């Protein structure tokens, strides 16, 4: 208590009330923990601080659905190039659509 | 514990437990699963089953008991001792 | 400094604000200084 | 005009500016 | 420059002169 | 020519493409 | 060159007619 | 600004703040 009531993390200090115990791990491997928690009903994971942020259990579980860092790394800079793609993409089309109506009246014909 | 430990929890089939840890106002309840929770209480029927449910959103502590008959017990712990819930449960279980 | 995170389930996403100014300076910034921050993203990772 | 200049001028077109290009673009075309 | 220039300086354009726009556009950007 | 009618559309702008896809939906 | 036989020329040709007007869009395009 | 440190800054962030710039992007740009 006195360790946390003048730290950063004094937003945990209500989870700390009755018999606690401090999950601990260098990565957040969270599926497997939480796996086999499943098994015993009677456990309530309470909350916690991953990668220097809070969170619940419900945040635990939408940490364990997410995917992993390097996808989202790359999207963003899809995200980024989204704007450009898709004025290249408009430009492209009017040449484009009339190929593809070519083709469909090909199929009409 | 020891006393509800001596007094079998055979009528009951499930209880569950439900607080807001965030919440300052769930201690009671806490102490509540710490004391239903152990295998002095548990070992004495298998057909019971604990089930702790813990959310973040803002509300109301409360435990809820099925008994195998029709009695329900629904009690919130926001400003029930520890102590006075499990006499509680004790004196429904002796029904 | 707390990070006093998870005000509410059902709250609407809440950002900081050293999240938003760079969001701000990205858009400002024209696509030539874009188009060397995105190489230089691609060299970092891929 | 010139196919080089327009380039230019998308360049240093800011991104909000960039998403009301081609909301008038598709609406005349 | 102006948005709406913009605008009708491209549909001006033929397409050809968009091809060369598409690429032009795509080097400068990667 | 066939050469020809393509490059009829290459060299039309952008506005008289817009005319010929909805000429084309028309009939 | 004006719009109006654009279109003519697309439905009235043949199948065959109207194959070699894509393959020649695409290299163009 | 730099064009360096703007890199790094994206890099230096967690998944979770990365995961609000993709959903920020959706809401200003479209």
């Amino acid at each position: 208590k006195p360790f946390l009531e003048d730290s950063k993390y004094q937003n945990l200090l209500p989870l700390f009330v009755g018999h606690n115990m401090l999950l601990v791990s260098e990565e957040p491997k969270v599926k497997e923990m939480v796996r086999i928690l499943r098994t015993v009903p009677f456990l309530p994971l309470l909350g916690g601080c991953i990668d220097d942020t809070i969170l619940s259990r419900q945040g635990f579980i939408n940490y364990s659905k997410l995917p992993s860092l390097p996808l989202v790394q790359g999207e963003l800079v899809g995200g980024l190039t989204c704007l450009t793609a898709q004025t290249h993409s408009l430009l492209q089309h009017q040449p484009l659509q009339l190929t593809t109506l070519l083709d469909q009246y090909i199929r009409e014909q | 514990a020891a006393a509800l430990a001596r007094l079998g929890l055979r009528p009951v089939k499930q209880v569950r437990v439900q607080f807001c840890p965030f919440e300052k106002n769930v201690e009671s309840t806490r102490t509540f699963l710490q004391t239903v929770s152990s295998e002095k209480v548990r070992s004495t029927n298998l057909n019971c089953s604990v089930i702790a449910d813990v959310r973040h959103d803002g509300s109301e502590p409360c435990v809820d008991v099925l008994f195998g008959d029709g009695h329900r017990l629904i009690m919130r712990g926001a400003h029930l001792t520890a102590l006075e819930m499990l006499t509680a449960f004790a004196s429904h279980i002796r029904a | 400094e707390a990070l006093a995170g998870a005000p509410l389930d059902n709250a609407p996403k809440e950002y900081p604000p050293k999240i938003q100014q760079l969001v701000q300076d990205i858009a400002s910034l024209t696509l030539l200084e874009i188009s060397d921050l995105n190489e230089l993203l691609k060299k970092t990772l891929k």
